[PDB]
């Protein structure tokens, strides 16, 4: 799929992901949620080739949910991200690699800190205050480099995200049909129903 | 005694008891008769029922248009071996455009049964088969024992009380061999032969099972009112 | 010790004969075939009153036109049913038609002797397979762990089998109606059961051409039990 | 065919004993005496060359074997079992270590690999335990000199000095009186020859005794010059003459 | 064929017990006693070497106490060779977990994995079980200090104080008597040695017949240190506690 | 008592199946002898053709393993041939892999290792044979190496195998005690064969015809067996002095 | 591979290895399951022969298979871990392929199938374990309680017990549990579960574990004090 | 490079009546511009009142017909000499063809 | 005791009792023989007529391997067939790789090694047949006999089965009275006689004679069955000698 953004603020992680699914010259859907909840305080957004994306995401989701049941304990966002990276690094030298790029946004309840991880289909992991996949970052990184502070509130993060989306909507040739936005914090995961 | 635990063990007198026990299962089975002339070959089988509500267990199986057999003993083992014959008859047709020789069919059955008598873990087949067929050298009748031994005969019988029918055929040898170009008379001789093995019970309409193959006759099985003619 | 696929001096497979003893210990199952349909009935035999009897599933659907009752080590039947259902549906895939009752039974029986040292032992369960097809009409088969299957007009398996089979010997005729067969299964089940027969500890079912395989409700069976009591008291 | 013995032949008895291991240890007891002594600047291992026939050339049968340039081995028990263990020990030293790290393994780790092989013969399907106890002497840079015993169970223990086989009980007592932490290698060889004389019945000379040492580097035995860091093997098998010279000062 | 010689290691007795597991436990009962005691500020592991010799090289010897990783250690009771097979598997499992999740393996997860391996040898394969009982002493940030034990059955349980090997009945009674919840490491060290001193089959308890280890947060600031005691250090702690 | 049926330890630390394999070795009731010359290694063995219906040319317990290596077997012929075929395959493989002819002692070790495996692995039985390998090795010179069912092997100055091995062994021992050398000091192999036959005659106390013996000779770069007529010439020379 | 047939028929038509596996269950600690009108309670015995135990880290007797289903057992502890792991894997595999969580009946059918498979597979022995599987189906308020055993048979129960002295507590439940009117509340259901265990347990201290499962994935384990209050009230009413 | 396929030409035609059915085809077999045979049968009686023709690549056509004839044979063995209905044969043929989805029978088939 | 319950187990004697029990099955079988002649070999066998219902000349016992080797055996007939099937595989792979037809000594060892392999494990049973076989190769004529143990030797004459002693005695006379050799046609006549003389040990049931031969002059070194006039001539010669 097309655009997936992520920004870590003071006390939360915000993930914005496009709503459009496209097959050739036709928009099949304009309300697609490109994310899966791995655990109550860990959310993963994804984008890549059709099938591979959802197959991989749900495969990861099942593994993390299995771990949670077995140990009666939620893995840290760092542990989850490292698991995901290994699966992709394993994938890249396989017969048919998963063509998926992901963003993992989570709130570590032990450290009381939000965390954002960017992992591409090769298994290249990096912890960031803000990140993007594909052609998204090309338009948005200049605004984020300018406006971002680590002490930002969730509301300020959303306003900076609106600015990033507005720039995409002006300069990107492709219509991605807006974004679904989700916030990950100490109280869990919730969706911003108006954006 | 101590040497009958498995098939891989000879006794001190050179006997294979598991094979002999498999041979015993055939003697418990219902009687079936085989006989042939120069033009036709016939199978006659006494089918057995569990009780009055039950059906009469089928004894005769078709292997090809020109070949088939009757069984006596463990029916599932006859299904396995007949399935093998069906495949071998079929391999001969598909690959060589050639109808499988009855003699070669016997050789294949012998070799299949033998492997089960020399290896650990497996067991011998618990069934005896009478194979009839018409090929390029005319009519044929074979007797299969699960020891591996296969024998070509003019006539024979296997199962319980089979000695009576076998003696009759041994007397009638010179008569029934000459029954050429007359299928009904050859079946009559077979029905009269199997009758020598009956006690208490007699041949009824759903009891009797007959099969025939010949010069211009594909392997066909007769059951029900189709054998009332011969009762 | 000794081989699993060993023949006895009499020419029987030890393990197959021993599995038949396990089936004798099982709860009673009866089948009666008529020209209007085939009826299947079973003894549930709950080990305790706290056990919710409706969860006891000893009568089972294989396809719309084939039903199946069991007796013996009922846990062993699950993989047999699974194979039967797969076989039935697979034949529908390959041939766009219903599968013959005999062919289905043969497919189940092919598993029977696949044991050695494949599975480690024979099945410890007998099956009454009842159904209907266009060629041979209403049919009832008895599938054993020996790999053998007999067709029956009527048949009883389980602990009260020989007593029930003698009763079926006298009662069965070729002009039986479906209603008559239903009452006949209930009658014979009531005769061989330890506990008193009611709608909760016994279950009926049938297979007809029109409606296919149906397990009877406890309310429907209760009426047939009440109809039985009255007709026995009538003379 | 196929190996159909996929089950253990060594099992626990009601008393908790592993019968086949005990019986293997009994076979080791019947075997010819062999011993090992550790000095400050070396290690010595020794045994009797029990010749089966005087027509047999006992030089061709080597009871004391080189595993690596700095590690040697001797045994008591069944000779054929020992021979195959030495083949496997030599190979495993390469496959599981030298081909990875580019250097020979330290004594304790090679011993560990041999022990593992012997343990697996105690648990794996369709096999009996090895009928030998090994004494493995060796040197490496960071652990220095060391001497290990390995039993049929796969258990191994480090020793200052010890003996195994026929007259081990008497020999271990003899070593306890003579051993100290200030022994030079020549003193250890002298004590080894004294200890071994007690368990030998017949001829006692360089031709009936097999003795090797782990000591100083032997550049004369290296086979090439030009690399300063390669100074030669520490393992050396003593000659028939070298043994007899030390039997005169006995 | 081969069936004739098969002992059938993985079957039930008429009473519903696993023959080989029970016999393996009988073997372990003759092994040197190993004791584990958990305190609020650390864990103690003490163990008795079996009838040693004066010519045994003690400082380079290891038969009882093994290191699985920086946070987790084990005390062994039974066949040493069998234990080393399992120890190497556990070391690998710990490193696999660390590579996958980039975090040190939780103690219970490591224990469960080894205990599952033991269980497998009792249910399938036709092989004899491992004649080994472990005491696991470890730390992680979830449950803190933890003591576990596993036996050839593959069953594992958590403890405040526990013994395995010889004279466990007597040892467990002595531990149950003198153990308290607010206990500290130094006190637990004393308890472990006193218990061994009374349960030992030897005439007297000396430094050369012991292996000893502690897991302490007594490391500079929030971190954990493993201490495998040297022969001279065991000799000193024996004098300090007043046993020799 | 299943510890006597397969190769596992008895309470005494013994392998009874190996011990019984040694007893099968003497089932043929044939005695063999091997000695070394200066340039050669000679092996002789008794030949017994009891049945008149047998083709005596096909009755043999000496085998040409490679061009350089010869092997005589003490034990039943089926196991003997089993070992012979394997040794031939091993010798050929060795040459292919390592680029030079397999030495006698190395082949002996290899066959001994195989025999050891049969004493440890339960499903494989030991071969009831003793294998005596002979050659003139390019490094070690005249060589005799013998393998048994226990997996044991060793080099020999000379050796003997069979029911009456002890009588032959002592006879040979006494000769080498006199000469004080490890071989037969003789130039030609013809005379070394004569020595071997003479000392077997003296040890066993039986006279031999040409058809009673079987002889193998190893020289540099080839091993060969003697015909009946070659042996007759050998027997004539012995009688004439 | 080791292919030996361990579970086989005997002359009288019995599979002794399966029957001996039931004896292992008889030896195991008592477990009890009771379903109320809007809940299910699982009670479990803890033998007090083992003190100096660390109750924080010791494997609990009741295991969550998913957020809405639990599994308790009696018999060999090590064996139960293998069944639980398989069940947990299958639960996620069902969600992954069918996009619905397992029904309690389905999960039970799977676990029972695994147990059965080990009674006619070569080289393996039966599980020495009987399980009580309880929970609520997704978007359903009907309580579910199932039992399995080594042979592989399974069935649904209004109330059931397994393990040592299960004969006694089953006797108690049969006379005390009314089908027409089951425990209407959580209190009544827990009280009846504790009462039943008090017939067998010995001391009502740390020997009784209770786990309450309610609809919509609402599962909670009671503490020592909460259970001790039930033990107090029961015996005070009994003194009369 | 080896080309496993070929074109043997030919043309076939099936028409269904009210109580009858015909299956026609020419008898010419060709490669490129050469004639192989002027009379090489292409339509076959497969049994159970079913006729069949697999047109295109003759080697794949002969193989499919041969297999279907074989499928009819085993249908009788396995299901008590039951007659294979035309709709059942059609479905069976689908599975013969799709069994080689990734190395197709290069034929257009009519029954 | 118990050493005879399992194959490949050495008794305290150093014997494999299971192989010795397989020999008993061989001794129980019908008589079969082999005769080595000047430029080839002749094989003959006793076929017991159990019943009149047996079709004459149909149940053929002698088997050909390749085109130049003949095989006959006594004992468990199926085991013999299994051995010949292997022999045919061995002969085929030899010719496939080396072009030339398999030599008889080479072929003999192929069977020998296979039969010997069935004395190495308890998971297999030894062969219940002694096999007489041979033919003509580049080096001339060869006759062999192979036992259940895997033991085989070359023979001037060979015999096995229930009438082996009687046969062996007759073969020994031919070897003594013909040192220069025996012709192929003579060997066929003598083969018939020996089977008839050996039939005194199976004298209850009457029998059917079956003969085959490979000869450089008479059959061009190819295996052929003796049929028609030449068979009847051998039967007449045999019948004349017993009377
Ligand atoms: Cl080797």
């Amino acid at each position: 799929m097309d655009i997936i953004l992520g920004i870590r603020v003071q006390d939360s992680v915000i993930l914005a992901s496009s709503k459009a699914v496209t097959r050739g010259i036709s928009v099949l859907k304009d309300s697609d949620d490109k994310t899966r909840q791995l655990s109550p305080h860990t959310l993963m957004s994804f984008a890549g080739e059709a099938g591979d994306t959802v197959q991989f995401a749900e495969y990861i989701q099942a593994n993390i949910q299995l771990y949670s049941i077995r140990e009666d304990y939620e893995l840290s966002p760092q542990a989850v991200s490292s698991f995901v990276r290994q699966e992709l690094a394993k994938s890249i030298r396989s017969r048919r690699p998963y063509q998926v790029n992901v963003l993992i946004g989570g709130y570590d309840k032990k450290k009381n800190k939000p965390e954002l991880y960017q992992i591409d289909y090769l298994g290249t992991k990096v912890e960031l205050p803000y990140g993007a996949h594909g052609y998204s970052g090309f338009y948005t990184f200049s605004l984020l480099d300018h406006h971002y502070r680590p002490d930002m509130t969730t509301e300020e993060g959303l306003d900076l995200l609106k600015l990033c989306v507005q720039e995409l909507e002006k300069r990107m040739p492709m219509d991605f049909k807006g974004v679904i936005v989700k916030i990950v914090d100490k109280d869990g995961i919730r969706q911003v129903d108006d954006f | 005694n101590n040497y009958d635990g498995d098939t891989v063990t000879f006794s001190p007198t050179g006997r294979l008891f598991q094979v002999e026990y498999a041979l015993e299962a055939i003697k418990q089975g219902s009687v079936t008769v085989g006989l042939r002339s120069n033009t036709h070959a016939v199978l006659v089988a006494l089918k057995r029922n569990a009780d009055e509500l039950s059906s009469y267990q089928k004894k005769i199986i078709k292997c090809d248009e020109h070949m088939g057999l009757s069984l006596a003993g463990l029916a599932p083992d006859a299904r396995v071996l007949s399935n093998y014959l069906r495949q071998q008859c079929n391999y001969s047709s598909l690959v060589f455009n050639r109808k499988l020789a009855v003699e070669r069919a016997g050789h294949l059955l012998c070799d299949k049964a033998q492997k089960n008598t020399q290896s650990y873990g497996g067991r011998p087949y618990g069934v005896g088969l009478l194979i009839i067929g018409y090929d390029k050298s005319g009519a044929h009748l074979l007797e299969f024992q699960p020891s591996g031994n296969v024998t070509e005969l003019y006539g024979t019988a296997i199962g319980a009380r089979s000695q009576g029918a076998k003696t009759y055929l041994e007397r009638t040898l010179d008569t029934f061999i000459k029954i050429d170009g007359n299928p009904d008379e050859l079946i009559k001789a077979g029905v009269e032969a199997i009758s020598q093995s009956l006690r208490d019970e007699s041949l009824t309409v759903d009891n009797l099972s007959i099969a025939i193959v010949g010069k211009d006759t594909p392997f066909t099985i007769y059951d029900g009112e189709a054998v009332a003619k011969y009762i | 010790d000794r081989g699993v696929s060993t023949f006895s001096p009499e020419g029987r497979l030890f393990q197959v004969e021993y599995s038949l003893e396990a089936i004798k210990l099982g709860s009673t199952a009866i089948g009666i075939a008529t020209k209007e349909g085939v009826v299947l009935g079973v003894e549930k035999r709950a080990t305790s009153p706290l056990l919710e009897s409706d969860s006891i599933e000893k009568i089972v659907e294989i396809d719309r036109h084939i039903g199946c009752a069991m007796s013996g080590l009922t846990a062993d039947a699950r993989s047999m049913i699974e194979h039967a259902r797969t076989a039935a549906v697979t034949h529908n895939l390959y041939y766009d038609e219903d599968i013959n009752v005999e062919s289905l039974t043969q497919s189940v029986c092919d598993l029977a002797l696949r044991f050695g040292e494949l599975m480690s032992r024979p099945f410890g369960v007998a099956l009454l397979i009842a159904g209907h097809d266009a060629d041979d009409g209403y049919q009832l088969f008895h599938a054993e762990p020996s790999g053998t299957f007999y067709r029956y007009n009527a048949k009883a398996i389980g602990s009260g089998s020989e007593g029930a089979q003698a009763e079926l010997l006298n009662e069965w005729h070729s002009s039986l109606t479906l209603k008559e067969a239903e009452l006949l299964v209930l009658k014979i089940l009531k005769q061989v059961m330890e506990e008193k027969l009611d709608e909760n500890n016994a279950q009926l079912s049938c297979i007809t051409k029109q409606d296919g395989f149906k397990i009877y409700d406890n309310e429907k069976t209760a009426e047939l039990i009440k109809e039985l009591k009255e007709k026995e008291a009538a003379e | 065919m196929t190996d159909r013995y996929s089950f253990s032949l060594t099992t626990f008895s009601p008393s908790g004993k592993l019968g086949q291991i005990d019986y293997a240890l009994t076979a080791v007891k019947q075997g010819v005496t062999s011993l090992g002594i550790k000095a400050t600047n070396g290690v010595v291992i020794a045994t009797e060359k029990k010749s089966s026939s005087p027509l047999a050339m006992s030089e061709t049968l080597s009871k004391v074997s080189l595993l690596t340039p700095d590690i040697g081995a001797v045994y008591s028990g069944m000779g054929p079992d020992y021979r195959v263990l030495v083949d496997k020990s030599r190979k495993v030293a390469h496959t599981s270590y030298k081909r990875i790290y580019g250097e020979y393994p330290p004594t304790k780790l090679l011993v560990s690999e041999v022990a593992k092989i012997m343990q697996e013969a105690t648990q794996s399907g369709g096999v009996r335990p090895f009928g030998v106890s090994l004494l493995i002497a060796g040197h490496d840079e960071f652990n220095g000199f060391s001497l290990y015993q390995v039993d049929p169970s796969g258990s191994y223990f480090p020793w200052k000095a010890t003996a195994i086989g026929k007259g081990s009980v008497a020999a271990k007592t003899f070593l306890e009186k003579r051993w100290n932490d200030e022994l030079e290698l020549e003193d250890a060889i002298h004590i080894a020859l004294l200890t071994l004389k007690e368990s030998v019945e017949g001829e006692f000379n360089g031709d009936t005794i097999e003795l090797a040492i782990i000591g100083d580097e032997n550049p004369d035995l290296l086979g090439y010059t030009g690399i300063p860091t390669d100074k030669g093997p520490r393992f050396r098998k003593l000659t028939s003459q070298e043994i007899n010279d030390r039997l005169e000062a006995l | 064929g081969s069936r004739r010689y098969d002992s059938r290691t993985t079957i039930f007795s008429p009473e519903g017990r696993l023959y080989q597991v029970e016999y393996a436990l009988e073997s372990i009962s003759h092994a040197g006693t190993a004791i584990g005691i958990m305190a609020s500020d650390g864990i103690v592991l003490a163990a008795e070497r079996k009838v040693t010799s004066t010519l045994l090289e003690q400082d380079t010897s290891t038969e009882k106490l093994y290191k699985l990783n920086d946070k987790i250690a084990v005390a062994v009771a039974g066949l040493t060779a069998d234990a080393e097979i399992l120890i190497n598997t556990a070391r690998i499992h710990a490193q696999n977990y660390l590579k996958t999740y980039n975090e040190d393996i939780p103690v219970e997860i490591l224990v469960r994995r080894l205990s599952d391996i033991k269980q497998g040898y009792t249910q399938h394969g036709g092989l004899r079980p491992f004649g080994v009982s472990f005491i696991y002493a470890g730390y992680d940030d979830r449950y803190g200090y933890q003591l576990y034990t596993s036996n050839p059955s593959g069953n594992y349980t958590g403890w405040k104080a526990i013994s395995v090997g010889a004279n466990t009945s007597a040892a467990q009674t002595l531990l149950q008597m003198d153990y308290k919840d607010d206990m500290k490491v130094d006190d637990a060290i004393e308890l472990a040695l006193k218990t061994l001193s009374k349960t030992t089959d030897s005439s007297a308890l000396t430094y050369d017949r012991l292996e000893f280890a502690t897991i302490r947060k007594g490391a500079n600031d929030g971190e954990v240190y493993q201490k495998i005691f040297k022969p001279q250090e065991i000799k000193d702690i024996l004098v300090k506690t007043g046993i020799t | 008592g299943y510890d006597r049926h397969i190769t596992i330890f008895s309470p005494e630390g013994r392998l009874y199946q190996v011990e019984y394999a040694f007893k099968a070795t003497n089932q043929t009731n044939i005695n063999s002898l091997a000695v070394r010359g200066k340039d050669c290694t000679v092996v002789i063995s008794q030949k017994k053709v009891p049945d008149k219906l047998l083709d005596p040319t096909t009755v043999s317990y000496i085998f040409c393993i490679s061009r350089t290596i010869g092997m005589v077997v003490n034990g039943p012929i089926p196991d003997a041939r089993n070992a012979a075929l394997r040794a031939k395959a091993e010798a050929a493989e060795f040459r292919y892999k390592y680029g030079y002819d397999m030495p006698c002692d190395v082949l002996a070790k290899r066959m001994a290792n195989l025999s050891q495996i049969y004493t440890q692995r339960a499903y494989m039985r030991p071969l009831g044979v003793i294998l005596t390998f002979v050659s003139v090795d390019e490094e070690l010179g005249p060589s005799i190496y013998k393998t048994d069912p226990a997996g044991y092997y060793v080099g020999y100055k000379a050796t003997a195998t069979g029911p009456k091995q002890q009588e032959i062994t002592t006879n040979l021992e006494n000769h080498f005690k006199k000469s004080k050398i490890d071989h037969i000091n003789e130039e030609s192999w013809e005379k070394v064969v004569e020595f071997a036959i003479t000392h077997m005659i003296d040890a066993l106390g039986t006279e031999f015809s040409k058809n009673d013996l079987e002889v193998g000779v190893a020289t540099k770069d080839k091993f060969f067996t003697l015909s009946a007529e070659n042996i007759e010439e050998r027997l004539v020379a012995i009688a004439e002095q | 591979g080791y292919d030996r047939a361990l579970s086989i028929f005997s002359p009288d038509g019995h599979i002794f290895q399966v029957e001996y596996a039931l004896e292992a269950v008889k030896r195991g600690t008592c477990a009890v399951g009771v379903k109320g009108k809007n809940c299910v309670v699982l009670g479990c015995e803890r033998r007090s022969t083992l003190k100096l135990q660390d109750t924080r880290i010791t494997p609990s007797k009741v295991s969550k298979i998913d957020s809405h289903v639990v599994l308790s057992f009696s018999g060999l502890n090590a064996d139960s871990r293998i069944l639980i792991e398989k069940a947990r894997v299958e639960a996620q595999s069902h969600r992954l392929t069918l996009e619905d969580p397992v029904t309690v009946e389905y999960l039970t059918r799977y676990v029972a199938g695994v147990q059965q498979r080990y009674t006619q597979s070569g080289g393996v022995r039966p599980f020495g374990v009987s399980t009580l599987i309880a929970g609520f189906d997704p978007r359903d308020d009907e309580p579910k309680l199932y039992q399995t055993e080594p042979s592989g048979i399974y069935s649904s129960w209004s109330a059931q017990t397994i393990g040592r002295n299960s004969k006694t507590v089953r006797e108690f439940l049969e006379k005390n549990y009314d089908r027409k009117e089951p425990p209407a509340t959580v209190e009544e259901c827990v009280k009846l579960t504790v009462r039943s265990l008090l017939e067998v347990v010995q001391t009502g201290a740390k020997n009784i574990e209770i786990t309450v499962v309610k609809p919509d994935s609402d599962i909670v384990a009671l503490s020592s004090e909460e259970i001790n209050q039930y033990v107090t009230q029961i015996e005070q009413e009994k003194q009369e | 490079q080896f080309n496993p396929y070929g074109d043997n030409g030919g043309t076939i035609l099936g028409i269904a009546g009210e109580d009858f059915a015909v299956l026609a085809g020419d008898t010419r077999n060709i490669t490129d511009y050469s004639i192989n045979s002027r009379y090489e049968p292409k339509v076959f009686d497969c049994g159970d009142n079913i006729v069949m023709s697999a047109n295109g690549f003759a080697a794949d056509g002969d193989a499919l017909v041969k297999r279907f004839k074989n499928s009819v044979k085993w249908y009788h063995f396995d299901h008590n000499d039951k007659k294979l209905s035309i709709n059942s044969a059609a479905r069976n043929i689908q599975h013969l063809l799709y069994s080689r989805r990734f190395f197709p029978y290069y034929v257009y088939n009519i029954i | 005791t118990g050493y005879d319950l399992s194959n490949s187990v050495f008794s305290p004697d150093g014997r494999n009792f299971q192989v010795e029990y397989a020999v008993k099955a061989v001794e129980n079988g019908t008589t079969s023989i082999g005769i080595k002649c000047n430029d080839g070999v002749v094989f003959a066998v006793e076929k017991l007529i159990t019943s009149k219902l047996l079709v004459p000349q149909k149940n053929v016992k002698i088997q050909v391997v390749d085109r130049h080797i003949g095989c006959v055996y006594s004992g468990l007939i199926p085991d013999g067939r299994h051995l010949v099937n292997r022999g045919r595989e061995e002969a085929a792979s030899f010719k496939k790789l080396y072009k030339t037809p398999i030599p008889i000594p080479a072929f003999a060892d192929r069977l020998g090694q296979y039969v010997q392999a069935h004395t190495l494990y308890n998971s297999v049973r030894p062969f219940g047949v002694s096999t007489i076989f041979g033919g003509v190769d580049k080096n001339g004529a060869h006759l062999y006999m192979l036992e259940p143990s895997g033991s085989y030797w070359g023979y001037k004459g060979a015999a096995t089965g229930k009438g082996r002693q009687s046969a062996k005695a007759e073969l020994e006379k031919l070897v003594d009275h013909h040192p220069e050799g025996l012709s192929a046609r003579e060997a066929v006549k003598q083969a018939a006689k020996i089977i008839y003389l050996a039939h005194e040990d199976n004298k209850e049931k009457d029998f059917e004679l079956e003969i085959s031969w490979c000869s450089l002059s008479e059959t061009n070194g190819l295996h052929k069955f003796v049929k028609g006039d030449l068979l009847q001539e051998a039967i007449d010669f045999a019948q004349k000698e017993i009377n």
